[PDB]
RNA sequence: AGUUACGGCCAUAUCUACUGAAAAACACCGGAUCCCGUCCGAUCUCCGAAGUUAAGCCAAUAAGAGCCAUGCGAGUAUUAAGGUGGGCGACUACUUGAGAAAGCGUGGUGCUGUAGUUU
RNA sequence: AGGCGAGCGCCAUGAUCAUCACGACACACUUGUUUAAGGACAAAGGCCAGAUGGGGAGUUUGGCUGGGGCGGUACGACCACAGAAUCAGAACGUGGUCGACCGAAGGUACUCACAGCGAGACGAGAACACUCGUGUAGAGCAUAAGGACUAAAGAGUGCCUGAGUGUGAGCACUACUGCUUGCAUGAGGGGAAACCCGGGCCUAGCGAUCCUACGCAUACGAGACACUUGUGGCGUGGGUGUCAGAAAAGUUACCACAGGGAUAACUGGCUUGUGGCCGCCGAGCGUAGAAAGCGACGCGGCUUUUUGAUUCUUCGAUGUCGGCUCUUCCUAGCAUGGCCAUGCAGCCGUGGCGAAGUGUUGGAUUGU
RNA sequence: GCUCGGUCGUGACACGGAGGAAAUGCCAGAAAGCACGGGUUAACGGCGGGAGUAACUAUGACUCUCUUAAGGUAGCCAAACG
RNA sequence: UAGGGGCGAAAGACCAAUCGAACAGUCUAGUUGCUGGUUCCCUCCGAAAUGUCUAUCAGGACAGCGCGCACGCAGAGAGAAGCAAGGUAGAGCAUGGGCCGGUAUCCUUAAGGAGACGGACGAACUGCGAAUGUGCUUUUCUUCUAUGCAAGCGUAGUGGGCGAGUUCUGGUAAGCAGGACUGGCGAAGAGGAAUGAACCUGGCACUGUGCUAAGGAACCCAAUGUCUGGACAGAGACCGAAAGA
RNA sequence: GCAAGUUGAGCAGAGGAAGUCUGUGAGGCGUAGUGAAGACGGAAAGCAGUGUGAGUGCGACCCGAUAGACUUGUGAACUAUA
RNA sequence: GGUAAUGCACAGUGAAGAGGUGGCAGUGUGCAUCUAAGACUAAAUACAACAGGAGACCGAUAGCAAAGAAGUAGGUUGACCG
């Protein structure tokens, strides 16, 4: 699957449409601070063992494209989901009819 | 194992008529629907949009909303032996208005005279019932011309 | 009474040969300078009247093909209810009711709405 | 505080604190070398942290199933067939498909067809490009199957990113999911306009609570006030295919317990494929000649003595193979008695009929 | 599997470093192990297929081909093992 | 030398008639979706063995079918009369699949091929199309109806079914395995088929007199005789095929 | 029984007394709802008893495992070995 | 219950004379309230043996195991059992 980097479309901040910047969403680092974090540190301190169930008997091969876009004039952020794909592309050369 | 999807076993029902393919013709987006009128459903396999679901086919109920180019129209149906009422959206290309009020109709219009009479010199009206037929009728007969039937035919 | 513009129901209107047609239309027809579009003024777009009923559109003809109706096929095929009816079965007779199709014969071959024009 | 290369890093040595070997003493500590020998090492204790760890400890080792196991998946989805013409409707019933793919194969406006067949046109042939006439789809429509589509939904060409943003109501047996439809808005799109568009022509391509990541504004914050961290709310992602969602390998012939004829290993019952026995027909063969004796290719039966198929009775128990011993019954007749046919000279036979009274043995190898 | 040698990399807590008002984080550091190179079967154990070819026929000493950590030697056998 | 321990010329042998983990006592009345039992009378009403989800298949929960208390009340497990939808039985072989033979004529060969046509066919072929069954409106439409219906609230049992008639799918079949429709036995006695869960007649408080059903009428055993044809086989009343004199 | 209200909380005063009568006097639920909350506000007789059907927890209708643990409890008179 | 530590310990480390606390981690600053690391204390509260009084309790297969010479007759190698 192939998308451009760039749409223009509705901006709900400026009201009215605007240019956008396209890109793939990030998955950040997970905090130490948060109070799911704290609970399973203390419980697994002790002479404890395994505290919490693993998940072992997976079965998926892809993930949802999700796509972050970005206002230009007031950066401002909307999230753009788009179904499962093995590989994705942006910005490549388009897919010109009638080929040799 | 059969499966379950929203048109299952419809083969037979949604295809169109030997040398009647094609969209539908101006009559079908002329007509003019209002509240309360009795309507009946029949879809058409050409137009993809406002279909519904294959249970309603040819089943006729009680416009209860009009809309811009669907209706909705009220049923009821028979659910873990009870009965409930479903409402039941549908495209103006899948409806035609129903003949079934046709003679009563005919007939209120026989009763708004007389019932307006029976104020004035009668006191109730005669009210104009059907009856179910009767005994079959006496016959006065001239007797020349007499026809004689008979097992000459031996079928072999 | 036809035609023509816009229609309704979508073959009684289709398909193949032939033949007719006062008037007014409808057309074929004559050019590309412009607007517009082509490998190509063939098609599409524009500007025109020297010609012509040959064509189309309209109408007639044909033991025509196809479509539409009706009669017959036929109370035939199948079928609801019933009995300590029959048959080793496969299936089938009877009593009170409902009731076809293909084939084949005979007839048809568009009907109408609103406006405009032509003895 | 010195020196090098167009104040930089690089090369010299001079002051300031830890610090690793090596020596030499004896004071902790060690040893019945004890009025002694070792010596800050050893050996022995303590607190944290990594590695190894069936030596042990706890526990687990899905379901449906013509009994279980091995095999398949009828365990979550989609189309067609059948189930005596609404809808629904079982079996490890039938033919198949799914866990994706695509910036166009999405949205709109306009143009024109197609597969073939009959004539033509140098090289050029069965099969090269170009034309004329016919052409209801005999083609295409990415991906199963069905339905749909003709001045298109197919093939081309132009422009766009509606594969917008808030918030309601409903349909499929309706939670999740999928689709249909209302109102309001965009310094929205395409089209002259009427019209259409919040993914794929329609029916399949998918997933809760708690935790965590990101986007969005409006909240909370402990006696008071400021900031860095944190907690709330709505929406999407990270995943459970045993798919309405536990974190999981074997073996017991040393075996225990609760139950089950809801379910196997005998017999009996129903069935008779397979096993065995009998009829019908007459192509050919028999030295001639269908039929003394045979009888291809086909067709109809009977039996329960073989082995299957099924699970009705018995799991708070019906003693399981063969032999020994002893009795009775059946006939589909091997001998013995009476007869008929003959390819019956005689002798020996072969095919059939009524008949179950009397007979049908001794041994070698082998559990048979 | 056991055993021997070196680090070239990884690999804990402590001990340091930078920054900030401070907490939390970040960076360095890092034995033995692991990885890597050798030894070892009176350690656990393991030890092959296909084609042609000799003056009757058969059989194949001989040849070719695939393959490996090595392709069952000396003996013994329808043996309590066919 | 003592119990997750001993001792063993090794058999999981032996450790006070106990050993693939001793005895005594306590926690403890451990747990049980599994087996057994569960104590007086009469009156009235009266089921289910099906659907969805479940580490679910000998169990649960939700819904469906009972009963009790009942605010209230024009309704009905039947017909007519208008109106819709359907693709089965029959019938056919016009798109698609597919068997055998063709006259004239046509094409070549001097073979074969095509053919104006006839016969034979499909659960996944259709050009036509029933009967029976399904839904809508009308009491302004016959006929019944209070000793009747009944929202709502509370709560039970059930969730192994089996059989007849008519039909269907798998299988050579089966007192075999699995669906659909209308009544049964389950939970149903009485009279009749000699006997039999389900077949025929026909639904039960307690007495007395009459009458009929189904099935019987020489005798067992309450009631029996008549007329007309067939039939001779230790036949039939109870009973098997193709083939035959 | 009382009713926009209601109640035998504990405890005090009287009384030849485990009864009864009287006080003082909390709390709870009700008198109207909406949101996570900041915040806002606009329908519906209740309280306490005496009993019956029914759910949940305790031995939980009655009887019944193979097992698990704990003791500063016992045993080599049978049998094993030094 | 105590939630970015409610209380108690062990090892390292270790104060100030001024310190501790104000149910969410950190740094600063006013405000409120207390004074740890030494000791003693009545009344109102809990419950066997033994004694006394009561009861909608049981009445010799019941009620404590035991209404008489009952923890007895009797039994285990023993602990213990009855
Ligand atoms: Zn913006």
């Amino acid at each position: 699957v192939n998308i451009p980097k760039t749409r223009r479309t509705y901006c709900i901040k400026c009201a009215y449409h605007t240019e956008f910047k396209v890109g793939l969403l990030k998955k950040g680092k997970d905090s130490p601070r948060k109070q799911g974090a704290r609970r399973y540190a203390r419980k697994q301190r002790g002479v404890h063992g395994q505290t919490k169930p693993i998940l072992k008997r997976k079965a998926k091969t892809t993930k949802k494209v999700i796509l972050k876009i970005e206002c230009t004039k007031c950066k401002s952020s909307q999230l753009k989901v788009r179904g499962r794909a093995k590989h994705v592309e942006f910005g490549a050369e388009k897919k010109v009819k009638g080929e040799a | 194992v059969s499966s379950h999807g929203y048109r299952r076993q419809t083969r037979n029902l949604f295809s169109q008529a030997f040398r009647k393919h094609g969209m539908p013709n101006t009559s079908t987006y002329l007509t003019q629907y209002a509240v309360g009128e009795y309507v009946d459903i029949k879809v058409n396999p050409a137009i993809h949009k406002g279909m519904p679901h294959k249970y309603y086919h040819g089943r006729t109920g009680i416009i209860k909303e009009v809309n811009r180019g669907s209706v909705i129209v009220l049923f009821n149906r028979i659910l873990a032996n009870k009965t409930v009422e479903r409402k039941v959206i549908v495209g103006i290309e899948h409806i035609r208005k129903s003949k079934c009020q046709d003679e009563y109709l005919k007939r209120l219009e026989i009763n708004k005279k007389i019932i307006e009479e029976a104020e004035k010199k009668g006191e109730v009206p005669v009210l104009f019932k059907r009856q179910p037929k009767g005994p079959k009728p006496a016959v006065e007969m001239l007797m020349n011309n007499i026809i004689e039937l008979s097992y000459d035919k031996v079928e072999s």
